[PDB]
């Protein structure tokens, strides 16, 4: 799973982007979703990401990803 | 300040988040690569906590918490470290 | 250089060992202390081997390669890892 | 355990207290083997010592860990 497959998942849950900050080449996404008082912060692009990282987005968002 | 990170092996290189601050996550193709993105994470989620509303985390916590920490067990998660100076 | 080292709990803090280097173990008691008490420990163990003339420990390992090691599921233990520079 | 008693135990294994090394966090003692080029290097002192680290000291060192 790519970083903006996993972003577009997201926002599917109704996770909104706050917007993005440039990076070392790459760039950081911010995300929040009304009624939730977290934050994700996310790099972007990925081509792939690990399923430990996925685990704890699972946590965080509330969802399964797979 | 010295922040504990958890990292995972992926096919480019790493990713992993912060286990204090919950939704902080960064990536990289190395280890110098990965400790320069977690900064930056963190500044760019410390920053959006702050303008939102939301509890902000606190400093690292007693090493039997990392040790205990059954996420690191589960998915082949390595502890790491980067200074980060707010 | 990179080093893996295995973390474990004591009852005041934690200890561990640098697993290509043998011999060349640690303790503390803060989360701060790890990454700065394994690595005194390291300087500490090159420079007593290097005084005797003793062999240097081989190259050590890329971390991810101890992921599944024995010593640490048998004991509580986790995978960490330091960067050392002269 | 604490580190006197597990250096002890290193003696009785055949080891010896080389010397103390202090640095900028506490101090350690090296110990050495007559015939054997290598060196332990321990901690010091501890009130408590994992039994992760006891056993790679016996690995290491073949003491007793009782």
């Amino acid at each position: 799973m790519e970083s903006g497959e996993l972003i577009k998942r997201l926002e599917d849950a109704g996770w909104q982007i706050r917007g993005g900050r440039k990076t070392n080449s790459g760039s950081h996404v911010t995300l929040c979703k009304p009624g939730v008082r977290k934050i994700i912060t996310l790099p972007y692009p990925r081509k792939d990401i690990s399923k430990g990282l996925l685990r704890q987005a699972q946590k965080i968002a509330g969802i399964k990803l797979s | 300040m010295i922040y504990p990170i958890f990292i995972f092996k992926t096919v480019e290189g790493f990713d992993g988040y912060f286990p204090d601050i919950d939704g902080c996550f960064f990536a990289g193709n190395t280890f110098a690569d990965i400790s320069k993105n977690a900064e930056e994470a963190f500044a760019v989620h410390i920053e959006a906590l702050m303008n939102e509303g939301f509890p902000l985390p606190s400093p690292p916590k007693d090493p039997h918490r990392y040790i205990d920490d059954p996420r690191l067990k589960e998915e082949g998660g390595i502890l790491g470290f980067v200074e980060i100076d707010p």
